[PDB]
C-alpha cells in the first residue's frame, strides 16, 4: 500500500505535466492532424509508443518481481501484491505490448509494401487503435484507483469470482480485453482486405514477398481467434457481474469449460504473436545477405500449415486435468506436427544467407541473434508436446524457461527488429550503430542467465507463481543467478530510451519511397513490378521512377471525430462496470447508449 | 465498385466461431441442472418463431434479386424493405415475452447452469437481431435527401447480407438446443 | 421468380425436422443453410467471398465437436 | 521416475540439435564477409524425429492410465485426495482414517489416488512420485502411484496462486509394510464433525491426525458446492484492501 502511493501522485503529475508544458493550445495538431487522424502511417506509430510506455509499465513489474525472486525469504513484496504485480506484467506484454507492438510494425510496413493508399477501411481502423488503448488505460489504472487482478494472464474460473474475491481485480481483465479484443479483431479484418483488393498491378498473389504473407497470415488468425475472446469474456463478464453460472462453482457450472474457451483462442493468439515476427525477419536477412529467400513453394507452403493446424493443438496446455488419454494423445502427437512447419522456416533462413553477401549492422545482430534463441525455446517445446512428460514439468519454471524463449527471441527481437530497420520511415537518419550495439550485447547476454538457470531451477525443484522458494539442496543460486540476469536486461531499457534521445541493402518497396518519412498519399504512381523483388529490379535494372506529368488526383479520406468518441464509451462503461458496480452498471449502460448513437452516425455520414 | 461488401463479410465469418463458442460452451453444459429446474419449452413457440424466420428469408432472398437486380422496383423499397423490417420485431417480441415466462421458475442466469449458456447462446444471439433491425432502419432514411441507385448504395446489401447470417445459426439453435 | 422455388423448398426442412424429433439429424441443419445462402456469394470478390466462410464452420466442428470430444 | 527416462534420453536428443545449428553458423559465415531438391530431399528427417516419438509417448499415455508403477492387479489401496484452499485433505476409505498436509504409504504398493478439491483447483505434485493431475472441485479424478527407494519424498501443488498457495508444500514419505500397519493400529482423535468445516478456511495449519474418515459427507468429490456451506456458514468472505481477517467470527485451529 505504501508503495502505490508514490505512483498515483506520479500518475497525477503526469497528467499535471501534460497540461502545462504540451496544452498551450492543442485544437489545431493534437485534435487535427492527429488522435483521429485516417492515414495509416501515423496509426501505426501511436500502436508501439504504447507498446514501449508498456515495456516500462511492464519493465518495473519484471525487475521488482525478480529483485523479490533474489535468494529465499525475501521480504520486498507479500504474498499479494505480487500476484497482482506479476499478473499486470505478463497481460502488460502479449496483449498491451506484443499485440500493439506487431500490430504496429504491421499497420505501417505491410501498406506500403504493397503500393496501395491506405488500407481497406482507413475510419475504421481507427477506432481500431483507441479500441485497444482504451482498454490499456483500462487496465492501467487498476494501479491505484482500483486493483490489479491476480489470478494470472490466464485467470483461471475456480479462482476468478468469489474464491478469489477482490472486486475491481478481474474485471480490469474481463473488460481491458473485451475493448481491445474488439479493436484487435477489426485490424485482421482491415488488413485481411487491404491485401487482397488494394495491390498495385503487376504484383501478383504469390511473390509479394514473404513478410507481407505473415501479415496476411497474422490477420486471418486474428478473425477467427478473437470472437472466442470476445464471448469467453463476456460469458466470464457475465458470471462475475450479471450473475451468470458458465463457469461458477456453486450452480455446479463446469470450472474448466472456461479453460479451453480461452484457450480455444490461446494458442492461436500466440502464433499471432510469432507469425509477424517471423515475417519482420524474413526480410532482413533476405536484405543485408543481398540474395533470395530461396523457397516459396515449401515456405509459404508452410506459413499456411501453422494457421490451421493452431487450432488442433490448443488442447496442449491442459494434459494436467487427466483427458480421455486417446484426445491427450490426438493433441500430443499433433503438437509435433506443428513444429515441422515452423521447423522448414529456419532452414528457409540460412541457405539464403549462404552463398550471398552480408553486412554486420544492428538490424541484422537482431535477425543474427534471433536465430539460435528461439530454437532454444524451440527444442525445450518439443518436449512440452509430449504429454506423457508433460506431466513431470507442467509450469514449474521449466515451463516459463521454454516459452520466454521462445517469445522474447520470437516477438520482442522482431520487435527490436522492426524497430530499427524500419526507424528511417519514422523521422530523420537513423539510431547510431556503434552505440546501439552496445543495447544489443548486454540485453542478449542477460536474457540466458536469466532463463536458462530456470531450466535448472524447474528441473530440481522450483514450481513457478512463487514467492519464496526455500533452501531446498541449495538451490538457491539458480534462483538469483535467473535475477541477476533478469536486472540485467533493464540495464539496456535505459540505453534504448538514451539512444531515442537523438532528436541501406534494401530489396523492397521500403526505401523506394520519394525520400526519407514518406508522404500522405505514398507513391504518386502505383509500381509495375511485375516481380518477386521490387526494389533490386528497380535499381541496378532499368531505373524507373516517379516522372512528372504522370500524376493524378488525391485519395480524400479525411478525419471524423467519432473514433475518440465511440472509443471513449467503450472506456466509459468498460471502467463503470469494473470500478463497483456489482449486480447492473448506472454508467455502463450509458457507453452502450452512445455507442449505438455513433453506430448510427457510422451509416448517416456521407463521405 | 466498394469492397465493404468483402470487409464486413469476414466480419460475419468471424461470428460462426462466436456462436461456435457458445454452442460449445452449451452442448458443455447440456447434462447440468443437477440442482434445479428440468427444461420443459413450448415446442408450438419454437416452429412459430422458426418459420417466422423462414419466411424472414423467403421475403429477402427475392428482396433484392427481383428487387433492384432484376428490372427495377425503385418504389418497392418500401415495401420489400418495410414488411422484412416487422418480421424482425416477431422475433424480439416473441422471445421476450419468452424470457419473461421463463421468470416463473428458471429465471436469467442464476437458476442453473444450463439456463445461464440458454439465456446467453440466445441472449446476444437476440442482440444480433435486435441491432439488425436498427441497421436496416438505419438505410431506410436514404430515400430523402439521397436516394441513391443499385450498385452504390452498398448499405442495404451489407446490412442485407448480416441480417441473413442470422438464420444460419438461428437454425442451428433450433437443431442444437432443441 | 428463382428465389421462390428455393424459399419454398427451405420450408420443408423445417418441418421435416420436427418430423424427426416429433448425424441423420446434424446435417439436415447444416444443408437448410446451403440452399440459403446460396443464391448471393460469387462471383468478382468471390471464391475469396465463399471462401471466407468455409473454414468458419471447421472451426464450429473443431469448438464443438473437441469440447464435446473431452 | 518412469517418465525421466524419456526426460534423459530426450535431453540428448535436443542436445544435438543445438550443435546442429552451430555447424550451420560458425562455419562459415566469418569466411564469407567483405572483409528446391534440397527443401524437397529434407521431409524425409523430421517426421523421422517426431514419429520416433509419437509412439513411444504415445505408448506411455496409455500406459499411466492402467495400474503403473506397482506389480499387477492385486493390493488396490485407495486414497480419497481432496484440495481445500492452500491445505491438503486425504482420507482412506479402508479403514476410517483422514490425515491433513501430510501423507504415509507404504513402498511397493498400488495407491489409487482419488484426486479432488473443495474450492479451488489444484493438484498433488510431489516431485518424486513423477506426473500430477489436476484436482478438479466436481468431481474424482483417478491416479495411482508408488515409492522407488525408501526416503523423504518432497510435496508441492500446481500452485493456482491465491495469496496462501506457496506454501501448500505437504510434505509425504515412503516406509515399509511392517512399520505401516503398526503405524495404522496406532492412532485409534476423530471426525469431528466440526472441525472438518473448520477447515475450508486458508490459513495456516500444522499436523492434525484424525482419527475418522470424512466421506459420510456429501463425498466431497461430487457436489462441489461446499464453498458456500464453508466459508459462509461461518461468517466469512474477504477482500482485498482493509477489514479481512476472516471478517469477525472467531473459533479456529491457527499457528503458534
Ligand atoms: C512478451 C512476453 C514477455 C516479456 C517481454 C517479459 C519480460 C520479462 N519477464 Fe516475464 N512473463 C511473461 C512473458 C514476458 N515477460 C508471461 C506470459 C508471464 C506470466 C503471466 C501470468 O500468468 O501472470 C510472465 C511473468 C514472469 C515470470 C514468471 C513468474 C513466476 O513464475 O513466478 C518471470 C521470471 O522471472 C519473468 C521475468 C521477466 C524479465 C526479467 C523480463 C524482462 O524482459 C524485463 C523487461 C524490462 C524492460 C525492457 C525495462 C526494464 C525496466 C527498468 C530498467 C526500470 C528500472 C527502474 C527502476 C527499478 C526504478 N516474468
Ligand atoms: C510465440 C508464441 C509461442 C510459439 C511460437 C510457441 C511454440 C511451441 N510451443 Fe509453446 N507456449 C507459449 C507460446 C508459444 N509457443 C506460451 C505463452 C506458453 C505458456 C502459456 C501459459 O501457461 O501461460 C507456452 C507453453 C507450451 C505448452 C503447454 C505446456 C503446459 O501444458 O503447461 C506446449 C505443449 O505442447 C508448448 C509447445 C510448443 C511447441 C511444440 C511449439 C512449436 O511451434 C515450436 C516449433 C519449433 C521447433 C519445433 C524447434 C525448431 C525446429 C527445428 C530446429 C527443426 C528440427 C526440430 C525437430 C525435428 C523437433 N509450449
Ligand atoms: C509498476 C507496478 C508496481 C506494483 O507494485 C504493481 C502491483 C500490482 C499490479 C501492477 C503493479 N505495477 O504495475
Ligand atoms: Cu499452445
Amino acid at each position: 500500500p505504501l508503495i502505490l502511493g508514490a505512483q498515483v501522485s506520479i500518475a497525477l503529475s503526469t497528467i499535471a505535466i501534460i497540461f502545462v508544458l504540451t496544452y498551450f493550445k492543442k485544437w489545431k495538431w493534437l485534435w487535427s492532424e492527429w488522435i483521429t487522424t485516417v492515414d495509416h502511417k501515423k496509426l501505426g506509430i501511436m500502436y508501439i509508443i504504447s507498446a514501449v510506455i508498456m515495456l516500462f509499465r511492464g519493465g518495473v513489474d519484471g525487475l521488482m518481481m525478480r529483485a523479490q525472486l533474489a535468494l529465499p525469504n525475501n521480504s520486498f513484496l507479500d504474498s499479494n501484491h505480487y500476484n497482482e504485480i506479476f499478473t499486470t506484467h505478463g497481460t502488460i506484454m502479449i496483449i498491451f505490448m506484443a499485440m500493439p507492438f506487431l500490430i504496429g510494425l504491421i499497420n505501417v510496413v505491410v501498406p506500403l509494401q504493397i503500393g496501395a493508399r491506405d488500407v481497406a477501411f482507413p475510419y475504421l481502423n481507427n477506432l481500431s487503435f483507441w479500441t485497444f488503448f482504451v482498454g490499456a488505460m483500462l487496465f492501467n489504472i487498476s494501479f491505484v484507483i482500483g486493483g490489479s487482478p491476480n489470478a494470472g494472464w490466464t485467470s483461471y474460473m475456480p479462482l476468478a469470482s468469489n474464491d478469489m474475491s477482490p472486486g475491481p481485480g478481474e474485471n480490469y481483465y474481463l473488460l481491458g480485453l473485451q475493448i481491445a479484443g474488439i479493436g484487435t479483431l477489426m485490424t485482421g479484418i482491415n488488413f485481411m482486405v487491404t491485401i487482397l483488393k488494394m495491390r498495385t498491378k503487376g504484383m501478383t498473389l504469390m511473390r509479394m514477398p514473404m513478410f507481407t504473407w505473415t501479415t496476411l497470415i497474422t490477420m486471418v488468425i486474428i478473425v477467427f481467434a478473437f470472437p472466442v475472446l470476445t464471448v469467453a469474456l463476456a460469458l466470464l463478464s457475465f458470471d462475475r457481474l450479471f450473475g451468470a453460472h458458465f463457469f461458477t462453482l456453486e450452480a455446479g457450472g463446469m470450472p474448466m469449460l472456461w479453460a479451453n474457451l480461452f484457450w480455444i483462442w490461446g494458442h492461436p493468439e500466440v502464433y499471432i504473436v510469432i507469425l509477424p515476427a517471423f515475417g519482420i525477419f524474413s526480410e532482413i536477412i533476405s536484405s543485408f545477405a543481398r540474395k533470395q529467400l530461396f523457397g516459396y513453394k515449401a515456405m509459404v507452403g508452410s506459413i499456411i500449415a501453422i494457421s490451421v493446424l493452431s487450432f488442433l493443438v490448443w488442447t496442449h496446455h491442459f494434459f494436467t486435468m487427466g483427458n480421455s488419454a486417446s484426445v491427450n494423445s490426438f493433441f500430443s502427437i499433433t503438437t509435433m506436427a506443428i513444429s515441422i512447419p515452423t521447423g522448414v522456416k529456419i532452414f528457409n533462413w540460412l541457405f539464403t544467407m549462404y552463398k550471398g553477401r552480408i553486412s554486420f549492422t544492428t538490424p541484422m545482430l537482431w535477425a543474427l541473434a534471433f536465430i539460435p534463441n528461439f530454437v532454444i525455446g524451440g527444442v525445450t517445446g518439443v518436449m512440452l508436446a509430449m504429454a506423457a512428460a508433460d506431466y513431470q514439468y507442467h509450469n514449474t519454471y521449466f515451463l516459463v524457461s521454454h516459452f520466454h524463449y521462445v517469445l522474447i527471441a520470437g516477438t520482442v527481437f522482431a520487435c527490436f527488429a522492426g524497430f530499427i530497420f524500419w526507424y528511417p520511415k519514422m523521422f530523420g537518419h537513423k539510431l547510431n550503430e556503434r552505440i546501439g550495439k552496445w543495447f544489443f550485447w548486454i540485453f542478449m547476454i542477460g536474457f540466458n542467465i536469466c532463463f536458462f538457470p530456470q531450466y535448472f531451477l524447474g528441473l530440481q525443484g522450483m514450481p513457478r507463481r512463487i514467492y519464496t522458494y526455500g533452501p531446498n539442496d541449495g538451490w538457491t543460486t539458480l534462483n538469483f543467478i535467473s535475477t541477476v540476469g533478469a536486472f540485467m536486461m533493464g540495464v539496456g531499457f535505459l540505453i534504448l530510451c538514451y539512444n531515442i534521445y537523438y532528436s541501406g541493402v534494401g530489396r523492397t518497396l521500403d526505401w523506394a519511397t520519394s525520400s526519407a518519412i514518406p508522404p500522405h498519399y505514398n507513391f504518386a504512381v502505383l509500381p509495375e513490378v511485375k516481380s518477386q523483388d521490387a526494389f533490386l529490379h528497380m535499381k541496378e535494372e532499368k531505373t524507373e521512377l516517379y516522372p512528372e506529368s504522370k500524376f493524378k488526383k488525391i485519395h480524400m479520406p479525411s478525419n471524423s471525430g467519432r473514433p475518440f468518441f465511440m472509443s471513449v464509451a467503450f472506456g466509459l462503461a468498460g471502467f463503470g462496470l469494473v470500478f463497483e458496480w456489482y449486480w447492473m452498471g448506472v454508467v455502463g449502460l450509458i457507453g452502450v447508449l452512445l455507442c449505438m448513437v455513433l453506430r448510427s452516425f457510422e451509416y448517416d455520414n456521407g463521405y | 465498385g466498394r469492397l465493404n461488401i468483402l470487409g464486413f463479410w469476414i466480419f460475419l465469418g468471424a461470428e460462426i466461431v462466436l456462436f461456435s463458442t457458445l454452442f460449445a460452451t452449451f452442448f458443455v453444459l447440456k447434462n447440468r441442472t443437477a440442482g434445479g429446474v428440468l427444461p420443459d419449452e413450448l415446442f408450438e413457440v419454437n416452429l412459430v418463431m422458426i418459420m417466422t424466420f423462414l419466411l424472414l428469408i423467403s421475403s429477402f432472398t427475392c428482396g433484392i434479386a427481383v428487387h433492384e437486380m432484376r428490372r427495377g422496383s425503385l418504389k418497392g423499397v418500401v415495401i420489400w424493405t418495410i414488411i422484412t423490417l416487422l418480421l424482425g420485431a416477431g422475433f424480439v417480441g416473441c422471445e421476450i415475452n419468452e424470457f419473461v415466462h421463463y421468470v416463473h421458475e428458471g429465471a436469467a442466469l442464476s437458476t442453473s447452469a444450463f439456463w445461464s449458456g440458454f439465456f446467453v447462446l440466445l441472449g446476444t444471439h437476440g442482440t444480433h437481431v435486435t441491432i439488425g433491425i436498427f441497421w436496416i432502419t438505419g438505410i431506410l432514411i436514404q430515400l430523402k435527401k439521397r436516394g441513391l441507385t443499385p450498385q452504390t448504395s452498398s448499405k442495404i446489401f451489407i446490412s442485407s447480407l448480416y441480417w441473413h447470417f442470422l438464420d444460419v445459426v438461428w437454425i442451428f439453435i433450433f437443431t442444437g438446443v432443441y | 421468380x428463382x428465389x421462390x422455388x428455393x424459399x419454398x423448398x427451405x420450408x420443408x426442412x423445417x418441418x421435416x425436422x420436427x418430423x424427426x424429433x416429433x448425424f441423420g439429424f446434424a446435417f439436415i441443419q447444416a444443408a437448410l443453410q446451403l440452399l440459403m445462402f446460396m443464391h448471393m456469394t460469387e462471383s468478382e470478390n468471390g471464391t475469396i467471398q465463399v471462401g471466407n466462410t468455409l473454414f468458419g464452420f471447421f472451426g464450429a466442428i473443431v469448438i464443438v465437436l473437441g469440447s464435446i470430444w473431452i | 521416475q518412469q517418465s525421466d527416462l524419456i526426460l534423459l534420453s530426450i535431453g540428448f536428443m535436443l542436445f544435438i540439435v543445438g550443435v546442429v545449428f552451430v555447424l550451420f553458423t560458425i562455419i562459415l559465415v566469418k569466411y564469407r564477409d567483405r572483409k528446391t531438391f534440397l527443401e524437397v530431399v529434407w521431409t524425409v528427417i523430421p517426421i523421422l524425429i517426431v514419429i520416433a516419438l509419437s509412439v513411444p509417448t504415445v505408448q506411455t499415455i496409455y500406459s499411466l492410465e492402467k495400474a503403473p508403477e506397482a506389480t499387477k492387479d492385486k493390493e488396490p489401496l485407495v486414497v480419497y485426495a481432496t484440495s481445500v484452499d492452500w491445505k491438503w485433505v486425504f482420507s482412506y476409505p479402508e479403514q476410517d482414517i483422514e490425515t491433513v498436509n501430510y501423507l504415509n504409504i507404504p513402498v511397493d504398493r498400488p495407491i489409487l489416488f482419488k484426486i479432488s478439491s473443495a474450492d479451488s483447483m489444484a493438484s498433488l505434485w510431489i516431485p518424486q512420485l513423477g506426473g500430477q493431475k489436476y484436482a478438479m472441485a466436481g468431481m474424482l479424478m483417478d491416479q495411482y502411484l508408488q515409492a522407488d527407494k525408501v526416503g523423504t519424498y518432497e510435496g508441492r501443488n500446481a500452485n493456482f496462486t491465491g495469496e496462501h498457495f506457496a506454501d501448500q508444500e505437504f510434505d509425504v514419505n515412503a516406509v515399509t509394510e511392517k512399520d505401516f500397519n503398526s503405524w495404522v493400529k496406532k492412532t485409534q482423535p476423530k471426525l469431528t464433525k466440526e472441525k472438518y468445516d473448520e477447515l475450508m478456511l486458508p490459513e495456516n495449519v500444522d499436523e492434525l491426525t484424525f482419527s475418522s474418515t470424512h466421506l459420510k459427507y456429501v463425498d466431497h468429490g461430487q457436489d462441489a458446492e461446499y464453498a458456500m456451506e464453508a466459508r459462509k456458514r461461518l461468517g466469512y468472505q474477504a477482500v482485498s484492501p482493509h477489514s479481512k481477517t476472516d471478517p469477525f467470527e472467531n473459533v479456529k485451529k491457527n499457528e503458534f
